[PDB]
């Protein structure tokens, strides 16, 4: 899981 | 006419903006995952009879080229139009590869009085993007219009509110439009679709990360509607 | 899942409106006549569905503030939903008391999930007739966790950055409209139907007339922000 | 007609  | 018509040669184009390398001196981190993403909507609304087209790594300027293009031709002979838009973003702001730019900016392309062959058909923009740097923790249980009429902002997420990517799978918000489009996008109108990518997103992901305070995280979409009629993909 | 929110409780719950007329003349802000048709329209439309419905006129901030948390500690266990209808002057993110000008994001963010439990779950649909800016539309010819932000309703009278329209006769547009098409559709079509339904009415049957310079023959078209999870309908049975 |  990332940030985007 | 409770319904937007779909008596056109074509339902019309989708333009698919895909950002995965950012500029360096901008210290923005490679967007894993979005290929996957933008290979998945492409199928998706391919099959709905769409004409597909991919733009990867856009600059601020390339984007508002297409755009501008875009809105320029003539879609006399299409029910409307579908735009994908995927990247870095921040509130009220998109990322360019080399750059932000207001997102108002490029869908005030498409206004009625600048976009006379689009008046009175679908304009729907779907926007995967950060929007701020907040996270939620969840909780346990002949006629005028106006210009800014007949169009659709299918955010990713709340306004302030960081948006969610997995590498493997693409964004949470991506993945579960897909495939509540090829589910229902036969059947249901467009706002019933958004409403189950919404308790999809909000039920089925939650986030997990090594970051300090970025984990068990948790999403919900963002559905702004200007439409005036009911949005259906087949007659 | 569940499909549909569910009705299944002894109330549909709580209809809080917000009508503010009058304001601190220091403001520079005129009298919204025609707001007392508004709130008397939206009244009887949700005392029908079964909403027990409370007015509160000419409140400053503060006294909102005060309105909105008391109702957001208060328990909810028995009701199914919430209904928050606010008229007032505005501005692009805000909402103004006869005194000042308040962040709506203070007023909403008193419902959240991790606020409020008593709501968890269930729908929190706010209708904002206000302005959002000071722009004017010319128109153009035609031929289990769950995230805190979740099942919020935004149902805005305007675009962002726009101004909204109001008669001082028959009241706002966008609330007059909201009156017809819940009365019409009410016990038949849900929410994003029906407002969907408003957008049109907005759209297509109001003009603005004045000799105003730069306010003559002017549009609106309403905002509608879901972060509905599931079908808000205001009967059992359609 | 008026604005808010």
């Amino acid at each position: 899981d990332e940030v985007d | 006419a409770f319904r937007y018509s779909l008596n056109y040669p074509n339902i019309g184009h989708c333009i698919i903006i895909n950002n995965k390398n950012f500029d360096r001196r901008t210290g923005m981190n490679p967007r894993n995952g979005t290929d996957v993403d933008a290979g998945n909507v492409m199928n998706v609304f391919r099959k709905l009879g769409y004409i597909v087209k991919v733009y990867n790594d856009q600059t601020v300027a390339q984007i508002m080229q297409v755009l501008t293009t875009v809105a320029h031709d003539d879609h006399s002979r299409c029910a409307s139009l579908v735009c994908v838009l995927l990247s870095h973003g921040d509130e009220g702001v998109f990322f360019g590869t080399d750059t932000s730019v207001d997102l108002k900016s490029l869908t005030s392309l498409f206004r009625g009085d600048r976009c006379p062959s689009l008046v009175g058909k679908p304009k729907l923009f779907f926007i995967q993007a950060c929007r701020g740097t907040e996270l939620d923790p969840g909780v346990e249980t002949r006629e005028r219009i106006p210009v800014e009429a007949d169009f659709l902002y299918a955010y990713s997420t709340v306004p302030g509110y960081y948006s969610w990517r997995n590498t493997m799978t693409g964004s949470w918000f991506i993945q579960s439009l897909c495939e509540m489009m090829t589910k229902y996008g036969s059947e249901l109108e467009l706002l019933q679709i958004m409403t189950r990518v919404n308790h999809k997103v909000a039920l089925d992901f939650e986030s997990t990360s090594n970051m300090p305070g970025f984990d068990a995280k948790k999403q919900i979409p963002c559905i702004v509607s200007m439409l005036t009629k009911e949005m259906y993909f087949t007659p």
